[PDB]
RNA sequence: GUCGACGUACUUCAUAGGAUCA
RNA sequence: GGAUAGUGGCCUACCAUGGUUUCAACGGGUAACGGGGAAUAAGGGUUCGAUUCCGGAGAGGGAGCCUGAGAAACGGCUACCACAUCCAAGGAAGGCAGCAGGCGCGCAAAUUACCCAAUCCUAAUUCAGGGAGGUAGUGACAAUAAAUAACGAUACAGUUGUAAUUGGAAUGAGUACAAUGUAAAUACCUUAACGAGGAACAAUUGGAGGGCAAGUCUGGUGCCAGCAGCCGCGGUCUCCAAUAGCGUAUAUUGUUGCAGUUAAAAAGCUCGUAGUUGAACUUUGGGCCCGGUUAACGGGGCCUUUCCUUCUGGCUAACCUUGAGCUCUUGGCGAACCAGGACUUUUACUUUGAAAAAAUUAGAGUGUUCAAAGCAGGCGUAUUGCUCGAAUAUAUUAGCAUGGAAUAAUAGAAUAGGACGU
């Protein structure tokens, strides 16, 4: 029902977006903020949203990433909680788009962008060059 | 080009005028004068951009061949007479008497005045010194040459002249703690007390003035006009009082009066 | 060490540095010497005036082949021949020998197509909107 | 010479007019408001990105900075009078989280549908057009009109038009001229 | 002179790899 | 010394041999008038600027002058160079890079228009003049808004689609009394009367995909495939994108921050001038007082071995004291502060203030019917009238004033030729 044709008709602003994993490694490559970088790009407010499986993704990276784990506890960055065994996060980011249809999903993975391509009216961010960009949307 | 010019572009004329960019091409050029180029206020536009007695140059004309207007009690006929700080313009048909001073914002204000206010003016000497045959005299901001000045009378202080006979009846000396009217740069048209005056050999002066709401600013000593004690000016002053109000509180003030 | 001057006082090395190496860029190199129009077809020009000399797929059995639609025409500037494509041969009956046609960038080798033939657009003509004056 | 006169373009053309999503998108709202191309889209969507990018670099600056206070409270009021902000989201966050349909419904087509005075977001256009619709005592032709608050409340069939209490148009009188004769 | 060198402008050849199925 | 309005090798006479340069002189190129500005960009940057304002230079090319306050003037003069008009052949007259309008090709583009009504300028002057300037005309320059139909019934076909079906309501494109507009006009805004079913009052520019024959061509593991099909025996079609706009062609280096084993690029090696860069150290800490913001944060004073020195002048606090009630008052002493003269290591860096024309950019207010815009306007009104604005920010480097004293330089007492003195 959010859906029409291709345009989602649901997803209006302030944006509620799903971090990946990868996605705060070239946040922090790039020297781009989480919170700022995606009112740039979207201008809008945007709640960023953690869930277990990348939580649980981050911490077993090891002490090379501790920058990435504290930046992903930040107050601001609210945690999703999670119903499924299975800690791929992949896996669990393209399930959560498919219940609801209210998700951007911030990521950089070229397979798992392919993935959320298929699935009709998922906005889909990615980082590159200097900062964020978002496709699949048309406000903006 | 090979002498002087004649004419002046509208987007070259004074800011403070406020003349329409689109109304034509070109602005009227103040005629040589006691006042300088970009000092000084036309009576075209005194007559007809703020007054609004003539709609157009040839109403002025009229107005000025009629011998209706005086500048300092002398009637003038120019269009473009440079009329500037401190000039009483006298209209006896209508009764009316101005003083051209700076507003706050720093464009000459519709100030009027009574007829005893409109019996003199003041003048900041810009210079003393002997003319011949060993006569002192004293060369004011309007081009006034004064012969035998009370010899206390140095530069930078503000003589009292009275316009019927062009003698000075009273000075002001410039020290600390006189009131002073800004006439040049970004504080054009403030008023405040002077505090302390910075002295440099071989280079501009500063004075550093105080406001009424115990504001500082620092100004060259060019712009600075003496108008009296604290308090007690000499010439009534105009609506606000020279004092600056920040873009947040004149909307305030303009809220609460509409 | 990057191997780059990086002193505070080192600006003028850093400017006379690149300034000697911009010249390596071809795009640089062209666009300040002016040799940039080589290259185009035209000589530095968007279109060209040419002669139309033959039509040499007039006679190819296939109706709107490919070759039908191409002329051989001597661009007057250097009077070097080259080939021109026709938008279809309805257009082609328009186009005969020894016109003046105004060549524009377009069977690979032709890279050239017709837009105007004796002063009118040949589009104008196909639309029956004008008559080719002779 | 005179001194030039000031203009300025209205409108943008958007990164990738080709995305299949946004082209779904103004067919929707070309159809649902009944606007006549993409033109007014991008026109509207112009707009309100400058004054989201507007309110973004006031955000950037610190709170209690006068420039940010006076001209965010500016920015709100003006909003605010034109009716695509309400009057308890008076902050600069919500200016942000504001949408074109917010501003297309402002539009006096939309407006003229809404109050009953059409049946049709096409009927209102025509209606407008046709110089049917007064707002206040002003005849208003411009369907890109935007109402605000105070002069939501005034809009009415004009004094000159048939429908307003003038004369029947040219058509009812010939008709009734010629079933007369 | 179907001359040599250089400069310039172009053309061209080298792309498939893993898994499943028959 | 001459000359100039005047400084000056500007020129002259006599003298010295100096002046610029790897921190790039000099020479060369420039499709080089400079700036305010324009575009792009996330930021650094890159490019554009004949072109509405400011300044410079020129009036076909060199040269020289009269007049005048002001000219090396060219809609002033004289010569030469090149062109070129009239001529009775003796002579005479030239300068559109001013406004219109021509040539420069054989291929192309605004009117040889009206007016000084507004803006301002000139004169002896309110009055005359002004191709400066305005008005209108004229290729979609660049921009704003926005018509080409709306509401129903009937009919047909697989609750959807299609109508040269049908009903009476609406309106401007256009025409036009009139009035307004204007110097006079055109136009706009108004408005009598006309102005709609194929609403023929006849929207365009590109792209994609079909299907049809006693038709045409090419090839061959038969009846097929490819090309394609305005052409046959007679006879004189659908969809997609933008939309009063759309298409085509050409064009459109890393300071931040690049790379150098094996696929661009480390010089054969060392020395070495310019250039860039260059170890650490010199007042740290401690004890109090004052007044600010929201217990933290910052700002000032003292004390601690730490006060610039000296002279002069102005005022005078506090301190001693008499007298009259912490306040006045007698008479000494005169700190602090202020003004000036001497006395004085120099910068780099950063903070703050002036300066950086207007227009432009950002930006506040304002129902130009909306908007692009403009700087307007707004409120009462029987009568006479009142009144708010024309804000604010930005602007590099250099120059000026100012607070800091971290970082990085610079000078000092060594043959003492050193500091101080009642
Ligand atoms: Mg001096
Ligand atoms: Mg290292
Ligand atoms: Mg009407
Ligand atoms: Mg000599
Ligand atoms: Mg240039
Ligand atoms: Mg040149
Ligand atoms: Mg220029
Ligand atoms: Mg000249
Ligand atoms: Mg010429
Ligand atoms: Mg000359
Ligand atoms: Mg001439
Ligand atoms: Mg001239
Ligand atoms: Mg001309
Ligand atoms: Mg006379
Ligand atoms: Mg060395
Ligand atoms: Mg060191
Ligand atoms: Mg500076
Ligand atoms: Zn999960």
């Amino acid at each position: 029902s959010a859906l029409f044709f291709q345009y989602n008709q649901a997803i209006k602003p302030p944006y509620q977006v799903l971090i990946d994993t990868n996605f705060i490694n070239f946040s922090i490559q790039k020297k781009v903020d989480i919170v700022r970088g995606m009112m740039d790009c979207l201008l809008a407010k945007c709640n960023p949203l953690i869930t277990d499986c990348v939580m649980a993704e981050l911490e077993k990276l090891g002490p090379k990433y501790r920058i990435a784990l504290k930046l992903a506890r930040d107050p601001r960055i609210k945690r999703l909680s999670c119903s499924h065994k299975g800690t791929y996060a992949d896996d669990c980011l393209v399930h959560r788009v498919l219940q609801h249809k209210c998700y951007i999903v911030a990521t950089n993975d070229a397979g798992l962008k392919q993935r959320i391509r298929k699935i009709p009216g998922i906005p889909l961010m990615s980082v590159g060059g200097h900062a964020y960009v978002i496709e699949k949307l048309p406000d903006v | 080009a090979r002498g002087p010019k004649k004419h002046l572009k509208r987007l070259a004329a004074p800011h403070h005028w406020l003349l329409d960019k689109l109304s034509g091409c070109y602005a009227p050029r103040p005629s040589a004068g006691p006042h300088k180029l970009r000092e000084s206020l036309p009576l075209i536009v005194f007559l007809r951009n703020r007054l609004k007695y003539a709609l157009n140059g040839r109403e002025v004309k009229a107005i000025l061949m009629q011998r209706h207007v005086k500048v300092d009690g002398k009637v003038r006929t120019d269009t473009t007479y440079p009329a500037g700080f401190m000039d009483v313009i006298t209209l006896d048909a209508t009764n009316e008497n101005f003083r051209l001073v700076y507003d706050v914002k720093g464009r000459f204000a519709v100030h009027r005045i009574t007829d005893e206010e409109a019996s003199y003016k003041l003048g900041k000497v810009k210079k003393v010194q002997l003319g011949k045959k060993g006569v002192p005299y004293v060369v004011t901001h309007d081009g006034r040459t004064i012969r035998y000045p009370d010899p206390n009378i140095k530069v930078n202080d503000t003589v009292k002249i009275d316009l019927a006979s062009g003698k000075i009846t009273d000075f002001i000396k410039f020290d600390a703690g006189k009131l002073v009217y800004v006439t040049g740069g970004r504080n054009l048209g403030r008023i405040g007390t002077i505090v302390h005056k910075e002295r440099h050999d071989g280079g501009f002066d500063l004075v550093h003035i105080k406001d009424s709401l115990d504001n500082t600013f620092v100004t060259r000593l060019n712009n600075v006009f003496v108008i009296g004690e604290q308090g007690k000016p000499y010439i009534s002053l105009p609506k606000g009082k020279g004092i600056k109000l920040s873009i947040a509180e004149e909307r305030d003030r303009r809220r609460a009066q509409q | 060490g990057k191997g780059k001057p990086r002193g505070l006082n080192s600006a003028r090395k850093l400017r006379v540095h690149r300034r000697n190496n911009r010249w390596a860029e071809n795009n640089y190199k062209k666009r300040l010497l002016g040799t940039a129009f080589k290259s185009s077809p035209f000589g530095g020009s968007s279109h060209a005036k040419g002669i139309v000399l033959e039509k040499l797929g007039i006679e190819s059995k296939q109706p709107n082949s490919a070759i039908r639609k191409c002329v051989r025409v001597q661009l007057i500037k250097n009077g070097k021949k080259v080939t021109a494509f026709v938008p279809n041969d309805g257009c082609l009956n328009f186009v005969d020998e020894n016109d003046e046609v105004l060549l524009a960038g377009f069977i690979p080798g032709v890279r050239f197509k017709v837009v105007k033939v004796s002063g009118v657009s040949l589009l104008a003509l196909w639309k029956e909107k004008k008559e080719k004056p002779r | 010479p005179r001194a030039p006169r000031t203009y300025s373009k209205t409108y943008s053309t958007p990164k990738r007019p080709y995305e299949s999503s946004r082209l779904d998108a103004e067919l929707k709202l070309a159809g649902e408001f009944g606007l006549k191309n993409k033109k007014e889209i991008y026109r509207i969507s112009f707009q309100l990105s400058k004054i989201r990018r507007a309110a973004r670099d006031l955000l950037t600056r610190d709170e209690k900075d006068p420039k940010r206070l006076f001209e965010g409270n500016a920015l709100i009021r003006r909003l605010v009078r034109v009716g695509v902000l309400s009057e308890d989201k008076k902050k600069l966050d919500y200016v942000l989280a504001l949408k074109v349909e917010d501003f297309l419904e402002r539009r006096l087509q939309t407006q003229v549908y809404k109050l009953g005075l059409a049946k049709s977001v096409h009927h209102a256009r025509v209606l407008i057009t046709q110089r049917h619709i007064a707002v206040g005592k002003q005849i208003v032709n411009i369907p890109s009109f935007m109402v605000r608050l105070d002069s939501e409340k005034h809009i009415d069939f004009a004094p000159t038009s048939p429908f307003g209490g003038a004369r029947p148009g040219r058509v009812a009188r010939r008709n009734a001229a010629r079933k007369a004769e």
